[PDB]
This record gives structure tokens, sequence and C-alpha cells, in this order.
RNA sequence: UGGAGAGUUUGAUCCUGGCUCAGGAUGAACGCUGGCGGCGUGCCUAAUACAUGCAAGUCGAGCGACGGCGGACGGGUGAGUAACACGUGGAUAACUACCUAUAAGACUGGGAUAACUUCGGGAAACCGGAGCUAAUACCGGCGAAAGUGAAUGUCACUUAUAGAUGGAUCCGCGCUGCAUUAGCUAGUUGGUAAGGUAACGGCUUACCAAGGCAACGAUGCAUAGCCGACCUGAGAGGGUGAUCGGCCACACUGGAACUGAGACACGGUCCAGACUCCUACGGGAGGCAGCAGUAGGGAAUCUUCCGCAAUGGGCGAAAGCCUGACGGAGCAACGCCGCGUGAGUGAUGAAGGUCUUCGGAUCGUAAAACUCUGUUAUUAGGGAAGAACAUAUGUGUAAGUAACUGUGCACAUCUUGACGGUACCUAAUCAGAAAGCCACGGCUAACUACGUGCCAGCAGCCGCGGUAAUACGUAGGUGGCAAGCGUUAUCCGGAAUUAUUGGGCGUAAAGCGCGCGUAGGCGGUUUUUUAAGUCUGAUGUGAAAGCCCACGGCUCAACCGUGGAGGGUCAUUGGAAACUGGAAA
């Protein structure tokens, strides 16, 4: 029963990313509505950010490396 | 006949059937092994002592078993050889082939490996009839 | 797999008077058993090819299934399947050895063959059913001379081959060809054998 | 990548080998892709080491793992 | 290279025509007998609940006193699915813990916490609390970045490359029975929209749009894993799907997820259902279609075996470590193969059986003796080539600075065999322990004398049985095969008895009661093209392994080894225009 240790990083792994994947699509879900503004200060400098959290689908790697483009390829 | 009509429809070639019929097929499946498939050999048990006789020109007398098989089916035997140490209700190996002249009769009791167990009376026709002798 | 009972049944019953069980007869009047001039003799249309069929299983004293593996070994040479069978039941180790003289039947050239008293190239061969493939010898080991049984060989000459050279004392031979017919045998067709195969 | 190997073939008492390359993925008895020719382990009336080193050069280019008493076939 | 027949309707024929036998098979059963050296295959019937054992870890040159790679490979099974499941050739809309080739850069700055002692509750699964701490763990700037150790070298991190490797996907063709089943789906068919996964996508949703499929078999039922191959056959074909390999699906039942490189996960996981069983009746545990063994329906399939030495696989820089993959043994004539139970010498028909004028024959040189032999074994032992290495240490390859490192490119030589006091082989009291089984009218190979005497029977058909009967039990005799002989159920040949190779319709089985007629099938002559069929050339491919065509060797052989032939009704790449086919007169 060395599969016992395994569940344990796995009922701890789900919070890194669900934390960072849920501030990635809130940066982002608020992004197009400041890219429905345009007034250049709710969405610039933070968009980059909300990119590198889509660069955080490399870093972050739940999301899939590959499936960096899935989103983030309209905005920028 | 014509090339066009052979493709139009194959040669569709003749069937065939059993001559034993109550053997050897997937039947009739209850929720378990209600009946079953025997392609050679089964168990039995019985149900009465038959005396019976041909039919066509012949007067003779014959001693069949009529049992119910273990596939809730019924069928005629015949006990080769001479010895009977059956009774009603009673275990019986099978093996196929019908017997000439009689109207309705089926397979013959194996008279080795049952309670037809060894038949005694043979003394040269032996492995037909379960008769030993470790002399030779 | 061996045949044994030197009873001349095989000659009388069959009909032919070669050296197998029993050079000599003494009941000449008749066939074995109440089979005689007394009683019924059953023929066939398929006895003659049975009869040569028949002819030869007890001469080595080989089983059914010998031929039948031997019959197509003559299928691996150019002739057909009838042609070459005879050359193959002349090239066994065990007709051989009765065809150097050292030994006195083909029964008794398979006796000395599995009891290591005959070998082949120096290395232990004791299989009756060998097959003396061309460019070899036949050996012995080194207790074979104090044997009256080799010396009894010793005493007559037996038969003589063409395909070989001919040593009947020295107990050391040579293969130095296939052979053909009516070198071992001398009465058997190679067209009656094949028709009972079919 | 591929690994080089010895599909061990041969009956009671008495191993004989091919010489194989395929990757740790694919099993010992079959799914292998290239045969470079065979190797001949018993040296009673037998040879004891066979290789052609025509087609073995193609699959160092691209990456192999000998085993390391395979090594010893291509260290002669 | 290779291809048989016989019997039976009549008082007797020729023909049509059925039924029946001889032969080959079985991961068969069961019937009698039993010597094995050696080789293989042993849940096919209730998908009947599964005790007890072992099958997934490794790293103390991470780092403390869990952080990594592996459990997606591997080993079991056929209930499902008539389908890109599989087979076979074409296509790009994109997917790598790995493996590597060069090169870059491998910086900067922080803070939360298991194990551990106290804390309280539960019988338990164990949990809520508090002080304690590093990490190569965690965080910030068509954009992230790691350091570690025996002699800086080494070894992982990180980004863009492209090669191997690995999966995914639509497409042409091959893919069972029925038409006493003719209609069928509705987000079904299509555009458009944005969302959606590695990508295309009715992929899931929204307004409009009137289509999909089909008598060339659409839809619906019952039966089924499928190929390479196995079986039989002259071949063409018919029937089969087991060990052995490739692919596929499933895990007592029915859904759904999470971590990571590419799981909807057999041995993990949350939930719901039918079952086993314990607890303090508040709750928790259990999933041997892994390796075997027991239980269970059965006429039917085995040891609860030590063990990693060889080949293969994870982890580590190495010793090594777990390996029911596997290297092998324990048990059944289960199949083929090889082999013995002996031969050389040995007339007076010796004792003696049923037949007989028993005036007599048969087995029968058989037996009784005589003579050699000891494959085999009733006596123990020297004792495999299968083991090449790894590790370094003997000094070699560059970074030799540094043969310590990845290697071990002098050897790899102080080293590595449960099985195995095996394979082998010598020497002994001994021819002494080691042979059955079915048949014997005709077929069909093999005959006699009585008992019973249309009876106990026997039977593949003709049938032999009303007072013996070559065709029933018995002894004698013979024939067959032989450590094996018969019987059964099943499948192919016999059966030219579904006939393309290879049949038939006046009376024998079979010509619609007959016209007009749609699709369809076939179409005279001429010349000229086209190459769609057809022809041949070229390439690539239809992987091992089997049958066959050959050979060192296991003392031959069964099996292994190397070569050889064996797939296309295919895609594509050139020549020819004879007929069948579109196109001009
Ligand atoms: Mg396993
Ligand atoms: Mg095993």
């Amino acid at each position: 029963k060395s599969a016992i240790k395994r569940v344990k990083t796995t009922e701890k792994a789900e919070a890194r990313n669900i934390s960072q994947k849920s501030a990635m699509r809130t940066a982002v879900k608020n992004a197009k509505t400041a890219v429905s503004n345009n007034a250049d200060n709710k969405n610039e400098l933070v968009s980059l950010a909300v990119k590198l959290v889509d660069k955080a689908a490399q870093s972050n790697l739940i999301h899939s490396n590959k499936a960096d483009r899935i989103k983030s390829q309209l905005m920028t | 006949p014509t090339i066009n009509q052979l493709v139009r429809k194959p040669r569709q070639s003749k069937i065939k059937k059993s001559d034993s019929p109550a053997l050897n097929k997937g039947f009739n499946s209850k929720k378990k092994k209600f009946t079953d498939l025997n392609s050679p050999q089964a168990r039995g048990v019985c149900t009465r002592v038959g005396t019976m006789t041909p039919k066509k020109p012949n007067s003779a007398l014959r001693k069949y078993a009529r049992v119910r098989l273990s596939n809730n089916i019924e069928i005629n035997a015949y006990i080769p050889g001479i010895g009977h140490n059956l009774q009603e209700h009673s275990v019986v190996l099978v093996r196929g082939g019908r017997v000439k002249d009689l109207p309705g009769v089926r397979y013959h009791i194996v008279r080795g490996a049952l309670d037809t167990s060894g038949v005694d009376g043979r003394r040269q026709g032996r492995s037909l009839y379960g008769t030993k002798k470790p002399k030779n | 797999a061996r045949f044994r009972g030197s009873n001349w049944k095989k000659s009388r019953r069959l009909g032919i008077s070669l050296s197998g069980t029993g050079k000599e007869l003494e009941k000449r009047p008749y066939a074995p058993g109440q089979h005689g001039p007394n009683q019924r003799k059953k023929l066939s249309e398929y006895g003659l090819q049975l009869r040569e069929k028949q002819k030869l299983r007890y001469l080595y004293g080989m089983t059914e299934r010998q031929f039948r593996n031997t019959f197509d070994i003559a299928g691996k040479k150019f002739g057909v399947h009838g042609e070459n069978f005879m050359i193959l039941l002349a090239s066994r180790l065990d007709a051989v050895v009765y065809s150097l003289g050292l030994a006195r039947t083909r029964r008794q050239a398979r006796q000395l063959v599995n009891h290591g008293h005959i070998l082949v190239d120096g290395k232990r061969v004791d299989i009756p059913s060998y097959s003396v493939k061309p460019g070899q010898t036949i050996s012995v080991r080194e207790k074979s001379q104090k044997l009256n049984i080799i010396v009894e060989s010793v005493e007559i000459n037996n038969f003589v081959p063409e395909y070989l050279n001919f040593d009947a004392d020295s107990l050391t031979g040579t293969f130095v060809r296939l052979p053909e017919r009516s070198e071992l045998p001398a009465e058997i067709n190679e067209q009656l054998i094949v028709e009972y195969y079919s | 990548a591929v690994k080089i190997r010895l599909t061990r073939l041969g009956s009671k008492r008495n191993p004989f080998y091919r010489i194989v390359v395929a990757d740790a993925r694919s099993p010992r008895d079959g799914r292998i892709i290239e045969q470079i020719g065979t190797y001949n382990p018993t040296s009673a009336n037998a040879p004891e080491i066979k290789v052609d080193e025509a087609l073995a050069l193609k699959w160092l280019n691209d990456g192999a793992k000998p085993t390391d008493t395979v090594h010893n076939i291509l260290s002669k």
C-alpha cells in the first residue's frame, strides 16, 4: 500500500491549481469586461498578468503546456 | 444456372439435422444452467424399469430404462450386457446411438462408470461392457 | 516397438520363403492353424496391395507408423512417392549391418545396434531406424571382438550388397553410394506398394 | 526512444536469442521493431557471438540504451 | 507433385433418387490393459460466494529527524459490441516521464509547514488543538529556470529546436443469418454564431433553411470478440477461433472524477444498487476474469514449488533492491515422437485343449533345454559448454586534469548455477522384473465343435434366431494395430447430394395461365481516339512463428536454429492498342 502516500499528494495538489485556475480565469473574466470598456487602466498591465497566468499554463502545468493557447489567443 | 442469377442469389446449401436430438446445444437458459449441452456424455436419473419389444416382423423382448435426463427432458435408453444392478432413480452415464426396429428408444447406458458399473457374464468382448481380468 | 515370436507364421501364411522367422520349414503340408488345405482361403482384390504392404512390415520388424513416415521421405526425392521408398528402406542402419555380414538376420541386425556393439564414426549411435547418409562409415566400440555372435558371423558369410564395401569380420564398413532395387530385395515391384496408400 | 533487446526463444533447457530493438513500452515477447541479426548463446556445436553492425549504427544515432551485458557484444 | 468404392425398391432389368458404411480429426469424454528416455498442451459446461499466501516500488551522493520517477508497460479474461472492432492500403486539422545532436541561460528576492513532545474525544477508521523545522518542496519581479556527492569533472533543472519513439483521427476496399421486417431517423440533414478538446467537428447550445438514408438491403431482432494461423480437401472450397504472437474491449453492478508526460485506472477513488460478515450496534472494512489451491454446476482439465544465475522491464552515478514477467520443477498415456519386453544356436508333432473312426490333426523347435547379451535397469561416483558480464582493481578511449565518471572499445581472469551428488557414465547376483486390445456372414482383414436354439440377445444398413445358427455367450484358431486398442458425440471427405472449376426441367422433383412493359442484363458492322477493364515493366508494402523446399546438432526423430518460397480483387510509376466500354464520322 504505497499508493496511500500518493493519495495524500492528491488532496494536496488540488489546492494549488484550483487557486491558480480560479485566479487565472477571474483575472481573464474581468479582462474581457475591461476589454469591453477599454480605458487602459483596468485592462493594462494585468492583461500580461492574465497572460502570465496563461504563461502559467506552462508554470502551473495542470493546464497543459501545449494548451497554453486555448484562451489567450485573442486578446493580445 | 446463369452467372447473372448466381450473383443475385448464391447456393444456400442443404441443411442437415442431428440424428440424435436431445443432446449437444445451448438450450433455454433460465437465470441458471436450467438446461445445457451434453456433447458425448452426461449423467442421468432413472424413472422406470423398461420392458418392450421390436415391432417390424421381429418378436423378441427388450429391456430399456425410460428416464428423465439432466436437462428436464425425457428419453428412453438401453442396458447392454447381462447384469442389471439398476433401480428407479439411480445415476447412469449416457452415450448416443439409436436401436433399430425398436419404435422409440434412444441411447446406450454405459456399463462402466455409473451405478451401471461393470457387467459380469462376459469374458472375451470386454471393454464394450466393462469387465476386468487382472491376470491378463 | 519390436516384433518377437520366431514362429514360421510370417513366412507360411504370407507365402514367401525368405530368411525371416525360421530359415527352415517342418510342417510343410500345412499353413499355420486349422487354416490349411482343409479350410477357407480368404482372398480379395485389395489383398494384392495388402500383401505388398504386409510383405515388408515384418521383414525389418517395423510398425505401421514407420512406413507412412517413410513413404513421404521419398517425396523429398525427385522420384515419385513409390519410387524411392525401397531405397530408403535399403539405406537404414539396420539392413546395412546385415549387409556388412556382421549379423545373421535383419532382426539380429537390430539387436547388435541398440546394445552399443556397432557404432558410427566413433560416436555411439544406438538407433535401428538411423538413416545412413552418404559419405559415412560404420564403427564399433572397443568390446566387439570377444563376443561369439560376431564370431558366428565370422564363421558364415551371409549377404553381399552392391552399394557398400564388404567387411564381414573387421566390423567397419563404408556406404559408397545410394542403393537401387534388386540389391537388397529381389521380388517386389514399386507399383503394388503405392496403391495401398490411396 | 528505443532499447536494444534480445528476444529469448528456445525450447525446454535450451534458450536462444535474436538481437532486436524497441522501446521498453514494448514487451520482450513481441511487438519488436527491427532485427540486426541473430545471437548465439550456447557455444558447444554452435557459435558464441553474432551481430551485424550495418543497421546497428542506425539506432545509435537517434538514441539507444543497450543493456550492460549486451554491450559486451559490440565491445569485441 | 497423384482424383477408388460397396450395399439396398423388382420375379428379373436400365434409370432417377435418397438413406448407410469403410478413412483423416479432438486443448475430447468414457470403456480394458499398463515399460518409459525425451517433447508439448491441460475451465470448453453456474459470469456459482471467493479463506490462507505472495504480485509495485525505489531512493540514507533530495532534504529533514516527505521531495522526486514508477503503480498508463507488464500478467488474467470473452459477458459485451455486426463495428473504421479487426484486416488492408491512402491522408495531416495538432499531441512525447522518456531518448538524444549542437547552442543559450542555468540569476534575483521571500515567507507557510508533516515526522516529532504536550492537548482532548472515540473500542475502532483515528482526529480537532498547539509550540519546532529544513527541502532539488512553495511563491514575487492550407515568459520559467536546482542543486547535489565518493575521484572543479560528473549529474538532474530550463527554453526554442528536429530526429527516433508513442497515441489520436476522418477516408477507399474485406467484414454472419433473415425480407414470414420495408421505410427510417428528428439536432435528424445544412449554413451561421460564439463557446468548446491535442485538433476538425451538431462537438454541445441558438434564430433561420427542408434535407439525410434507402430494394445496390436503409432500419429492427436472435446468434458472435477479431486476425496471423489450426482442420480437412486433388485443388477450388467447407467447418473452426485453443494454447502462440499483433490489435481490442471489460474488472461483484451502474455513473463520475481527481494527479501527471498522452488513465476515466484490475490490484487507487467520492457516490448509488444487490449481496457476505463484525463494532460499544454511533460506525468502518472486503472486491484472487494477478500466481496457485479450496468451494460450485458438472460426463472434463493439475503443485498452495524453491527461486533473479541468463534474457526483458521501473528506480540509482553503484553495490544492490521488490519482480507469481520469467529461468525451471511437482501431476495426469493428454498428443506426437523415439524406444524396449530380446535375438544367434535349438525335430522326436514332449506335456496337454477343444474338434476326431479320437484309422486322427492343430498351435509347435513352440514349449523342455542349450548359448551369448545387459539399449533399458532392482549399485554408487567423478561431473555441462548454458556465465557474458556488471563492480573495478590490474592502464586503455577524451574532459584523462581524473583508466575515480557514462563506457569498461588489454583482460574485465583475488568473482557470479535453487534446479543439479542433473544431461552424461562405468562397474556389478541376474533373460530374470517389463504387453496387450478389438474383430473374424457380405462389405472388410480373419473359421471351426457343442450348449441355449424368433429366448438372454445382437444390429452401421442386408438383418443372422421358430428348435445349435460360418451373422449370439464359450474355449481353440486367426487377422489388425501395438503402450496402446475399440465406443460415443461433433466436423470435413466419400456426396457430381447447392455442381464458378463440376448438375438438371416431354413423361422421373422442376417452364409462371398468358400479353403490353420500368429499372436492369446482353447487345451486328466500320474506322479513329481514350485507357476505364485486360496485358506486362518498376517500386513500396501485406512483421515474427506454422505447413512445405533444405542441413551442422539434440545418439536419429518430435521441436529449435539459418535460408527459401508463400500476400494485390490494392494504391501509385511507364509501354501496347486486340476484343468488352464512354467519345467523332
Ligand atoms: Mg502481476
Ligand atoms: Mg507462469
